[PDB]
């Protein structure tokens, strides 16, 4: 799961989600689905806001 | 040097047996397949049998199946041929020869070396 | 989740100190490697210990052997005493109909005396066997009254045949199993093998592989154990192939083998007949009964205990050649009742492994002992008759033999292990490998030792009851320990 | 209309209508594996019983107008009810529809490749020997252009079933295969199996005794055995043993250039993005290539990828076998009266170091070397291995053997860490520590010899605590994957406090490639 | 003269020829092919190794259970199933201290497995036990029975496909009072509990997933331990034996004495207590999320309260003690109060072939406790562990303390439930020993699984069978190592079998089966003879050099051009397969799957991806195919209209 998430995304969104996960003691090793959901959220926001 | 001296032949009566031996010297024996090729007086030669290096793949003519048994012993580098139920038409001069390649079926039966002798009944 | 009616099992699975498994989980969360082991050791009794008993050449005592009645023969078919009925026919083995081959076997022998019962079963209806034999001969000669030849004769549901199909004690070692194995190790006149061709001989190892396997075949082809393997193959194959289509009626299956004498002519041999019961084989453990009637020339009156499961019928007289002309020795018929199943036949239709198992367990020896070589010692294994192998002890002394004797000896060992296959032999082999390894480590002088050697002796004596093959191996092992400077 | 009619007469029964309704497509594979599972009744014996029967083979209905009913000898090979006798095969095999379908050797190329390797596969002598197993990690596929399984089965779906291709709608082999075998299809499923067998790589751990390439492994039954060996060169070579080398060279050069950069991380990433390797892009290759090399691992770490616990030192990648550690900083005096602060590895530790041309197993105590088993190829190679081993040993013995000022500099004129300074000093002249290490008596057992300071093997004498293995040390490449913590200067730590790797040990082979490093013509263009 | 083959060991040592001692290649007739009484002996022996007054009547099954864990210490040397809890936890903690956080990486891999695992990984296995019929059935059959009987009730969580949802269904199932099985009407909650914990010879249907998870964790553990060489097969064990030798004997300044024991643990598998496994799993699941500990803790609790499936056995409750012999009477006496409702109760038990890898983990722990750091003494040991057959090497500076180290090993083994067999064990000096049929004498021989394959045909096809035979020969030549000449003999034996099975001998011999005429005419009309397939009466040129090439490609060069054009023609009516591909003559899920595959060919090759229902995809595919073969292709408009009317009939039908 984790390697695939790190595969299909740019390292900037990966770094953003990794820092945003150290916020509430939510360890990313266990909440990997939360990792995928947050990365999806950030890329959705970015591709939503781009070129406008 | 490569020489093939054969023996064991002689006169026999029809319906009997014979054990032809062929001694080869001068080359690596266990590597090459061997052949018995006979020639009747008046008719060109015809291959009698082709035997492998392992001694497991053997092939005879369409008219000698069941009557013959070809084999070889790698220790003394020698070739044995057992002929049983000698028909009158098997009366020809038999020849021991060393195949071009180490195979049996790769290429049609032809040889590239010398010869010894062969008896007639 | 782990809710009630399940946590109730979780709460009952803890060691006898807690009630809620959460207490145990919190106790596991905090653990202290303080050295509880040393306290537990000082608390445990000093008698709980692995006391090493030394192992010198004085410790091994010969194996205890059972005493009592002599062990008889339980093999499925006769090995050495059965004799062949040759036809020397080049039939091309074109699925040669196995029944008519047997009737032209019978066409080759004359001199059938009146069936004279000689040795009874010592328990049960003995004359039913000879009545069944008369029925056999009748239904054999009652084919010419049929407008159509059947390829397989379905025997009538006669009461004697119904009875023949059924519709531990400590037995001491006997003297004959060694002789059976010896005649299995002897050389014969025939070949018994159709070893199919193999491709060209490319250089590196296929030359070596050839000069190994063809040497082994030439030293093994004419062995009697090869005949035994082919015999078992043919009998079990015919039995199985009949057990499908003859699911209701008794079929007559000839014990036929094929070979080639040194004159190089195909020969068909007959050992006897076998009457099959019903073959409603639902599972692989389903039992099908059978009756074996095998020809022979060995009188049971010589060794009567061997034929305990047998009823013997003096069945005729044949021409017999000997060192002095003809002798005309009597021809006997051994009849026994037994049972087999699908697995019992398939282990016996795959008997050719006994060659492979031989070759590799020869080839194994040709690798390890030859691994210590820059250029491997492969031809020096053979062609050096000075190197002898110890295989026999007749005159209170080691009688070493040549190499082919060893090859055929290992082949016959595998053959008898397959035919006399018994879980007792399995256990004995498993438990004797250990003592052999200990003795071998002592031979290299590596100061070995055990804990309970008497326990191993107990375990070995627990699996020595009645099988003659196991007991022969046990006496062999005792003689081996005797001649190992021990 | 047959399929949809089956659907209709199937959807009327309720207990199947419900399951066709609820379960989705994603899960068909989880419902395909629901079988009765009993037809395992001696397949050889049932096969023989059916072959003994008349006409056991079942074919289609087009043989009625294709083969005759009775052959040249009146043999029956048909039926009616459609059973077929096996002799019918041999008839159609003799004189039937002869076709130019000899086009075959393009879909089955993966086998004729082996055939051709056997043709000019010159053989050699059999120097028998006690062959010892080398636990190596090798690939088992020849000539596949290094394509991963997912993108390869995507190419499969593209080339064999275009009307149901996958949903990724954002690649030259696709063109080649769709072009050359367009209308000459044989059996779609078997074609897909053949191309998935040809194009997909797979590298795993195998015990080998000298085989490196893919061609040297597919014939392992001829080369290796219990106690034998055959020198066999299959007169050829493949792409998948000299393609990953191009990526290795690219990573080496990229790191060597980024070490000079003011921002090594951003410059290295901008180079990796703007680099092409044989028609491809570097980022996807690094995401999917399982090649193990320091620079490659640095590039992977630059994008936050898990890699091994590699305790890389001097080009030798280390793997921990057992033992813990504690930092416990400590001061030390040199052999030239120089203070050095150092991270004294306390506790008991066990390591296995895998190198380029040599490997070893080490058991080491706090600043004391207990046991070390080494094996290499060249005399100087095992010498370098023993040098880096002694450097990592941290004993006081090697501390005393330091002679001269310790000023060794990076390409950017930087202070190297003390350990690497010692190693770089010892790598040029190490003859000071050998005669100052210590000699001991050994027993010359089990092909384990000792070495002398004068580059000489010895039977009963060796250096203190050393063992030289015959015919190779067993390698172990343990699989461990953990997240990395890259900094701006290309030094990676394992997030717990271990510096994993650094560029100070990258360069040994300037491979000739089988952004101003190419010719000035390339700078202009 | 008289013949004795074993005497051969006087000229050649044992390890050079130990393969002769192995009597059988395949399997002999099993003496216990039946039998309900020897199981009683197993039960009573298991309860004999645990008699320490720790009886507790279960709260939900009423079956008495023994709790001999951390019970009284043994006073006798005989096998005893009393292992102290603190000893087990201390050994596990010391393993973790020797390998930092290895358990956590193994747990991460186990979490990845439990996340990705569908229910298919529950079908890959041998025969299973269906509790629905109280009978042994194949895996998928019992699985589908359980699925249908759960769908009959209100348990439909496995519809997602993840095995964890099937486990959730299993959990919810044990809580229901009534269990109606499909005129059929069946048992209550209590009998359901009894069947759910019932084992045979063979795990229940529910426990298989949980045992798979525990074994995946044990696999991730054993892969990362050098001293545990169980998951590997073949030469890997060779290397793992050749390494530890140099790890022990090669000690500089040689005063050390290195002894090696080849041991075995008698009836060890019956002494491993499931509660101790619960404890060691709980310690392995330290600080992990609670749900994961709860998932992995299922199987040991099920084995703590587990029932053993045994005139039927169920009538053994109501009988007088005269109808049996003395020995059988005593054996039944000691089991009467334990059995309930025709099911035996076995608390401290564990069945052979369940936790072999976790047991190996425990053994490797008790092995690593001797690296001279946890012994605090001179002697130090290291070894290789299997399920029961372990091998140990202990090094000590003097021959006086080596027995003390052996005693430490045996005592600590007794402390963790490892009863070392004083019979099936022997010590010697380092350089010659045994480990799970692997033998070492300064060299190697690999007769572990040397049960050479089925020499005969595998029986599926003509080319598939030949390729299978030669490939298995090559595999046994590299994997289960055999010699080359033996490979030649086995190959020609298989070729003989394949020729006599398929009525294809050759066109060079005169022997004639039901087929040889056509083969010989084929030989006569062929020019270059070597190219002929064996199925087509050709010479066998397969040897060790070409044991890997499929038959077609090797002979492909040597065939005749007409032969090639007539052989491989895919427009034929019948590894590499050609027109000589027989497909010989030989209902809920597979029917749907086959119809789906007929709709989508890719479904037979790659696992499909799609959220729509099966019917919704099939209807659209049918409609599009109808459109395309109507417009560009050729089809009658009426057939199209009937296709779409049936499709709309389904559209109205899938809504009800």
């Amino acid at each position: 799961m984790e390697d695939f998430v790190r595969q299909c995304f740019n390292p900037m969104i990966v770094e953003l989600a990794e820092k945003a996960m150290k916020e509430y003691g939510e360890d990313l090793k266990i909440e990997t689905n939360k990792f995928a959901a947050i990365c999806t959220h950030l890329e959705v926001c970015f591709m939503y806001s781009d070129f406008h | 040097q490569v020489q093939l001296q054969e023996s064991g032949g002689g006169m026999v009566q029809p319906g009997g047996s014979l054990r032809l031996s062929c001694l080869a010297s001068g080359f690596t024996f266990s590597n090459y397949a061997m052949t018995w090729v006979r020639q009747a007086p008046g008719k060109g030669p015809e291959w009698v049998s082709m035997v492998s290096n392992n001694g497991a793949d053997t092939t005879y003519t369409d008219s000698v199946k069941g009557r013959f048994t070809i084999s070889r012993d790698n220790a003394k580098n020698t070739l044995y041929l057992r002929m049983n139920n000698v028909k009158p038409e098997d009366s020809a001069v038999y020849y021991c020869a060393k195949r071009r390649y180490g195979g049996i079926w790769t290429g049609q039966p032809t040889d590239y070396d010398y010869l010894g002798q062969g008896t007639v009944t | 989740e782990i809710t009630g009616t399940m946590r109730r099992l979780a709460d009952q699975s803890l060691p006898p100190n807690f009630s809620c498994l959460e207490n145990f989980r919190a106790y596991v969360d905090g653990f202290e490697p303080n050295g509880y082991i040393e306290g537990k050791l000082s608390q445990m009794s000093k008698e709980v210990n692995a006391k090493i008993e030394p192992f010198l050449k004085t410790t091994p005592r010969p194996i205890r052997l059972p005493d009592g009645p002599p062990c008889f023969q339980r093999s499925k078919f006769l090995l050495m005493d059965a004799l062949k009925l040759s036809i020397e026919d080049p039939s091309h083995e074109g699925e040669g109909i196995p029944l008519y081959d047997a009737i032209k076997c019978m066409r080759t022998f004359f001199g059938w005396k009146e069936p004279y019962i000689v040795k009874p079963h010592e328990k049960g209806i003995n004359p039913n066997y000879l009545l069944s034999w008369k029925q056999v001969l009748a239904e054999l000669q009652d084919i010419e009254n049929e407008e159509k030849i059947p390829r397989t004769k379905n025997m009538k549901k006669t009461s004697q045949l119904k009875w023949a199909l059924g519709e531990p004690e400590l037995r001491s070692l006997s003297s004959w199993i060694q002789n059976e194995f010896n005649k299995a190790c002897e050389l014969t006149d025939s070949t018994w093998i159709e070893l199919d061709e193999i491709g060209e001989d490319v250089a590196p190892i296929e030359y070596i592989a050839s000069m190994r396997r063809n040497y082994f075949t030439a030293e093994v082809s004419h062995c009697r154990a090869t005949e035994y393997i082919m015999k078992g193959v043919y009998i079990n194959t015919a039995l199985l192939n009949a057990s499908c289509a003859a699911m209701d009626d008794f079929q007559l299956i000839p014990m036929i083998s094929k070979c080639r004498t040194k004159e190089g002519r195909r020969k068909t041999n007959l050992y006897g007949f076998i009457i099959k019961g019903r073959s409603h084989l639902r599972n692989d453990t389903d039992v099908v009964n059978f009756v074996s009637m095998e020809f022979s020339l060995t009188d049971p009156r010589l060794e009567p205990h061997k034929w305990e499961k047998y009823c013997v019928l003096e069945i005729g007289d044949m021409l017999l050649r000997s060192a002095i002309g003809q002798m005309s020795r009597p021809m006997f018929l051994y009849v026994r009742t037994n049972g087999t199943s699908k697995i019992k036949m398939k282990w016996g239709m795959e008997m050719r492994r006994c060659l492979l198992q031989s070759l590799q367990q020869i080839e194994s020896m040709i690798e390890a002992e030859s691994s210590v070589k820059e250029k491997d010692m492969t031809k020096e294994f053979f062609e050096n008759k000075s190197e002898t192998w110890p295989i026999g002890e007749s005159p209170k002394g080691v009688e070493d033999g040549s190499i082919g004797k060893v090859c055929r000896t290992l082949l016959a060992k595998s053959v008898f292990n397959s035919l006399y296959a018994s879980p007792q032999l399995e256990g004995f082999s498993a438990e004797s490998r250990k003592l052999l390894l200990v003795v071998q480590a002592l031979r290299d002088n590596l100061e070995p030792g055990t804990f309970d050697l008497e326990g191993l002796y107990e375990a070995i004596e627990e699996c020595l009851i009645n099988d003659p093959w196991v007991l022969l191996n046990a006496s062999w092992f005792n003689s081996f320990l005797t001649h190992a400077l021990r | 209309m047959e399929r949809i009619k089956e659907l209709r007469n199937l959807m009327s029964q309720s207990r199947t209508r419900e399951i066709l309704t609820k379960t989705t497509v994603d899960h068909m594979a989880i419902i395909k594996k629901y079988t009765s599972g009993r037809q395992e009744k001696n397949p050889s014996l049932r096969m023989k019983w059916m072959m003994a029967m008349k006409y056991p083979i079942t074919a289609d209905k087009r043989i009625t107008e294709m083969v005759p009913e009775r052959n040249e000898q009146g043999q029956t090979l048909w039926s009616k009810m459609v059973m077929v006798s096996p002799l019918a095969v041999t008839w159609w095999n003799r004189n039937g529809p002869m076709t130019s379908t000899v086009h075959y050797p393009k879909v089955y190329k993966t086998y004729f490749e082996k055939v051709e390797r056997l043709k000019h596969g010159t053989f050699g002598p059999v120097h028998f020997r006690n062959q010892v197993k080398i636990r190596r990690r090798v690939d088992i596929n020849p000539g596949h252009a290094d394509l991963s399984a997912k993108e390869a089965q995507d190419v499969i779906m593209e080339v064999v079933f275009p009307n149901e291709v996958g949903a990724r709608i954002l690649l030259t082999i696709t063109k080649e295969k769709k072009e050359e075998l367009q209308d000459c299809k044989i059996s779609p499923l078997m074609v897909a199996y053949m191309l998935e067998r040809e194009l997909v790589r797979k590298t795993r751990f195998l015990p080998v005794a000298g085989g490196t390439s893919s061609v040297y492994i597919e014939v392992l039954h001829l080369t290796q055995g219990t106690c034998w060996e055959q020198m066999y060169t299959p007169g050829g070579e493949v792409r998948n043993d000299d393609v990953d080398q191009s990526l290795i060279i690219a990573a080496r050069n990229i790191v060597r250039r980024a070490a000079v950069s003011a921002d090594p991380l951003a410059s290295l990433l901008e180079m990796c993005h703007s680099t092409q390797i044989g028609g491809t892009r570097m980022v996807d290759i690094l995401r999917q290539n399982p090649t193990e090399e320091q620079a490659v691992d640095i590039c992977k770490a630059a994008m936050g990828l898990r890699i091994s616990s590699s305790f890389s030192f001097g080009g030798f990648t280390f793997k921990r076998t057992s033992g813990s550690s504690i930092k416990r900083e400590e001061e030390l005096l040199t052999g030239n009266l120089q203070t050095l602060k150092i991270r004294v590895h306390d506790g008991y530790e066990e390591f296995t170091m895998v190198g380029k041309r040599a490997t070893a197993i080490l058991r080491k105590a706090t600043r004391r070397l207990v046991q070390l088993i080494v094996s290499g190829r060249d005399e100087q190679s095992v010498a370098e291995a023993i040098i880096v081993a002694m450097v990592f040993s941290q004993e006081d013995c090697m501390i005393k053997a330091v002679r001269g000022d310790l000023n060794f500099v990076n390409r950017a004129n930087q202070r190297l860490n003390p350990m690497h300074q010692l190693l770089r000093h010892f790598q040029k002249d190490a003859k000071v520590l050998f005669q100052n290490w210590g000699i001991e008596h050994i027993d010359n057992v089990m092909g384990m010899i000792g070495v002398l300071p004068d580059m000489t093997p010895s039977t009963e004498m060796s250096m203190r605590g050393i063992r030289v293995s015959k015919m190779g040390v067993d390698e172990y490449s343990s699989t461990e994957r953990v997240v990395v913590s890259i900094d701006r200067f290309l030094r990676v730590r394992d997030q717990r406090g271990n510096v994993l790797l650094s560029p100070e040990e990258v360069s040994e082979t300037q491979g000739t490639e089988k952004w101003e490093i190419n010719g000035p013509e390339s700078v202009l263009v | 003269m008289d013949v004795n083959p074993t005497l051969l060991f006087l000229k050649v040592p044992a390890q050079n020829a130990i393969s002769t001692t192995f009597p059988y290649t395949g399997d002999p007739p099993y003496s216990h092919g039946t039998g309900t009484g020897y199981t009683m002996d197993t039960v009573n022996r298991t309860h004999q190794y645990s008699e320490k007054g720790k009886w507790t009547t279960n709260t939900e099954t009423g079956a008495p259970q023994l709790n001999p864990i951390d019970g009284p210490l043994p006073e006798d040397n005989e096998p005893s199933g009393y292992a102290q809890t603190d000893c087990v936890l201390e050994a596990m903690a010391f393993l973790e201290e020797s390998h930092p956080g290895i358990f956590e990486n193994s747990c991460l891999e186990t979490m990845e497995v439990v996340q990705q695992t569908r229910v298919d990984r529950l079908t890959q296995g041998r025969q299973t036990y269906d509790w629905t019929l109280n009978r042994n059935q194949p895996a998928a059959t019992a699985l589908a029975n359980t699925i249908e009987v759960f769908r009959s009730n209100g348990l439909t969580a496995n519809e997602s496909g993840r095995l964890i949802d099937f486990l959730k269904d299993v959990m919810e199932s044990m809580d229901k009072e009534e269990m109606e099985i499909t005129k059929k009407q069946r048992v209550n909650k209590r009998s359901y509990l009894i069947r759910a914990l019932t084992l045979n010879t063979t795990p229940g249907m529910q426990i298989r997933g949980f045992v798979y998870f525990v074994e995946t964790l044990a696999r991730s553990i054993c892969e990362k331990l050098e001293q545990s060489g169980l998951p590997v097969g073949g030469n890997e064990k060779k290397a793992k034996l050749a390494n530890v030798v140099r790890k022990m004997m090669t000690n500089s300044q040689d005063t050390e004495l290195s002894f090696t024991i080849t041991g075995d643990n008698t009836k060890w598998n019956e002494n491993q207590n499931p509660r101790m496994f619960l404890a060691m799993i709980t310690y392995i699941t330290k600080n992990q999320p609670e749900w994961f500990r709860n998932v992995l803790s299922i199987a040991p609790i099920m084995f703590s309260n587990k029932m053993a499936r045994l005139i039927p056995a169920e009538m053994l409750a109501s009988i007088d003690l005269k109808y049996f012999n003395e020995s059988t009477r005593k054996k039944i006496e000691k089991i009467r109060p334990l059995l309930i409702d025709g099911t035996a109760s076995l608390s401290p038990g564990m069945m052979m072939g369940m936790f072999n890898m976790l047991s190996t983990v425990l053994g490797v722990s008790i092995l690593n406790l001797g690296q001279k750091r946890y012994t605090k003494t001179t002697y130090w040991w290291d070894g290789l562990q299997s399920s029961d057959d372990f091998a140990l090497i202990v090094n000590a500076p003097n021959h006086e303390g080596i027995q003390a180290g052996v005693d430490r090993f045996y005592r600590t083994c007794k402390l963790v439930g490892i009863n070392m067999s004083k019979k099936k064990s022997y010590i010697n000096r380092t350089g010659t020993f045994e480990f799970t049929s692997f033998f070492y004498r300064y060299g190697f021989v690999a007769n572990f699984s040397m049960e050479l394959p089925s020499f005969g045909v595998s029986g599926i096809n003509e080319s598939a069978d030949m390729s299978i035979g030669v490939t298995v020969i090559k595999n046994n030549m590299i994997n289960n190592d055999l010699g080359p000449a033996t490979a030649q003999m086995a190959l020609q034996l298989f070729i003989k079998d394949y020729r006599y099975t398929y009525r294809c001998h050759r066109g060079d011999t005169q022997i004639q089966t039901r087929r040889s005429f056509e083969l010989k005419k084929l030989w006569e009309q062929t020019r270059s003879k070597a190219g002929l397939l064996v199925s087509d009466g050709g010479p066998n040129l397969y040897n060790i050099r070409n044991l890997h090439i499929p038959e077609v490609c090797l002979k492909w060069e040597l065939m005749d051009e007409d032969y090639q054009g007539r052989l491989c023609n895919p427009l034929n009516p019948f590894y590499d397969a050609v027109a000589t591909t027989h497909s010989w003559i030989p209902q809920m899920y597979q029917k749907c799957c086959n119809l789906f595959e007929k709709f989508f060919p890719s479904s037979s090759y790659r696992r499909p991806v799609g959220i729509s229902s099966m019917v919704e995809a099939m209807v659209s595919r049918a409609r599009i195919d109808a459109r395309i073969d109507f417009e560009s292709g050729r089809i009658k408009k009426e057939e199209f209209a009937e296709i779409m009317k049936i499709c709309s009939t389904i559209e109205e039908l899938r809504r009800q």
